[PDB]
């Protein structure tokens, strides 16, 4: 876990050989690319209450509000499940009025 | 590890809170507080020194 211990970037796994009076290491690591750009938002406001992100970051093409994991992209919509409510939101910067979708509701009907 | 990513200063303090097991949401409700802590402790240190 300790960076830049084994390797330039996340680490994986190595392999050990042999040597003439020493030994050599084969570090396996993981390193992304091919990065994008977007515009983000710390929270989510609604029904004049706050919403935070479990374990993800807001984010938007322009148009719609999603959250993904923080190493690699895969946008998924805004349920109830994967966010949590704190308070009520006046005193956060950087708030921006959306809607929290929850699949109670239409699976009651 | 890579090649480096812009990334607001805020939600680096919120990650860097959620390291040590206090949730983000303690820091978006008293960022002043820490920010004039901060600076105070800066200060103090420059006098220190
Ligand atoms: C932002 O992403 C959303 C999610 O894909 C886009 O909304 C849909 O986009 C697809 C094509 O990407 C369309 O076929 C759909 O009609 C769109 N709406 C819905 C409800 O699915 C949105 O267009 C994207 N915005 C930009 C500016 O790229
Ligand atoms: C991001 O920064 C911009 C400017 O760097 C901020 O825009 C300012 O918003 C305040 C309102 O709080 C206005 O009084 C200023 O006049 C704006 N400045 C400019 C140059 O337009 C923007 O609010 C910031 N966003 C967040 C979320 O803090
Ligand atoms: C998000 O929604 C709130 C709630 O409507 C908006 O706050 C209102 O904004 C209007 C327009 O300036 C004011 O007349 C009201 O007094 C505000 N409060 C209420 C309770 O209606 C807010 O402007 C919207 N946008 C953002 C970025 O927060």
């Amino acid at each position: 876990k300790r960076v830049d211990f084994c390797g330039k970037g996340y680490h994986l796994m190595s392999f050990p050989q042999s040597a003439p009076h020493g030994v050599v290491f084969l570090h396996v690591t993981y390193v992304p690319a091919q990065e994008k750009n977007f515009t983000t938002a710390p929270a989510i406001c609604h029904d004049g209450k706050a919403h935070f992100p479990r374990e993800g970051v807001f984010v938007s093409n322009g148009t719609h509000w999603f959250v993904t994991q923080r190493n690699f992209y895969e946008p998924q919509i805004i349920t109830t499940d994967n966010t949590f409510v704190s308070g009520n939101c006046d005193v956060v910067i950087g708030i921006v009025n959306n809607t929290v979708y929850d699949p109670l509701q239409p699976e009651l009907d | 590890a890579g090649a480096a990513l812009q990334i607001p200063f805020a939600m680096q303090m919120a990650y860097r809170f959620n390291g040590i097991g206090v949730t983000q949401n303690v820091l978006y409700e008293n960022q002043k507080l820490i920010a004039n802590q901060f600076n105070s402790a800066i200060g103090k240190i420059q006098d220190s020194l």
